[PDB]
């Protein structure tokens, strides 16, 4: 699928293998991946994750078929609920044929990714969610009412 | 209309420029209109009819 | 090593087990990778590389030591000889605490790798090797004499 | 000094601005002499000692 959404820890391993065999599948040259993962801030147990599921599909498909006109596969995995230190929250991965408009996504993808998905994050200490107000986003069209 | 509230919001989803004025009056949410985007749908904002889901959505940080 | 110099096709998966851990390990939060894969163009075999160890290694360094100064891991290894279609050829990793200088760094060294690490590609056709002169670049000071 | 040709030139290396004209006289670098950049002991230049190795480095294309 082109967005995976993940209870708890992806696992890169078998994300990464599955993304690979397609690269070659689809005879791409270049092959573009980031992972964000959990480090241990403080003493914080993980993060933890909520998803605003049906927004998140549709911006993420505006991407993907942008990719698409490009000659680029863009697609994306990103965990829900509980993600502990050490463990990875979020993959994406920009392949292609040649380098150039795969690495140009992959940037351009990311950053939009940071400030505009429909995610919302939480510190887990002591077992309660803390929620991260202070590193936030506000949506475009933020103080409507 | 409903209305949802997504992420740190607290306040429960309910039924009940109209809009404004009555969530400006809940107290739960004098923290969060300055600061949250609106989906009508499922769709940004920045008409009405029935069914209509009205959706808040709070400073966002994935990754 | 920072800088691994393999015979034939690189090893990715174990190359991108190794690097994880090694992100893990260093309580990373951010982990950015390139894999360059060998693809089938016209009827070729695959490609094969012929690398000026020396400067490559020098060359390298210096961009390791400028990504450590901004607390980036940036590492990389690429094939010598033969690498077959569907094969990678070249990876790279740039990794951090943070996303910013690591997605940066990863942008900016790729861009100069491709320009200026002292390698050569050859294509395999009928097992020869033909010289890439077209898609090649020329060093920085490239007609001296 | 030892001249020594990387990647796609032909030529041997060998053991013999009084560099440029002999590499200039020798008709298997005609082709090379314009593109090539230059590694003094495995460093590039735009003097010279005993045991000094010149490098010729055609375009590259690493990846």
């Amino acid at each position: 699928a082109v967005l995976k959404i993940i209870q708890g820890a992806l696992d890169t391993r078998e994300l990464l293998k599955a993304y690979q065999e397609e690269a070659c599948a689809k005879n791409f040259g270049a092959f573009c991946v980031f992972v964000g993962i959990v480090r241990k801030e403080d003493n914080i147990q993980g993060l933890s994750f909520d998803i605003y599921e049906a927004l998140l599909k549709t911006w993420f498909e505006k991407w993907h078929h942008k990719a698409k006109d490009l000659g680029v596969v863009l697609k994306m995995a990103h965990s829900l609920g509980d993600v502990l230190i050490g463990q990875s929250s979020f993959l994406c991965v920009s392949m292609g044929k040649n380098r150039k408009n795969a690495l140009e996504l992959y940037e351009n993808f990311i950053e939009d990714f940071k400030h505009n998905a429909p995610i919302w994050k939480y510190d887990l200490i002591h077992n309660k969610r803390i929620y991260a107000k202070e590193r936030s986003h506000p949506l475009k069209g933020s103080g409507l009412l | 209309v409903e209305v949802r509230f997504f992420g740190p919001i607290k306040e429960e989803n309910f039924f009940i420029k109209e809009l404004r004025a009555i969530l400006q009056e809940k107290e739960g949410l004098k923290e969060w209109l300055g600061v949250c985007a609106i989906a009508l749908n499922d769709h940004l904002i920045d008409p009405l009819k029935d069914g209509d889901v009205i959706s808040l959505l709070p400073p966002v940080c994935g990754g």
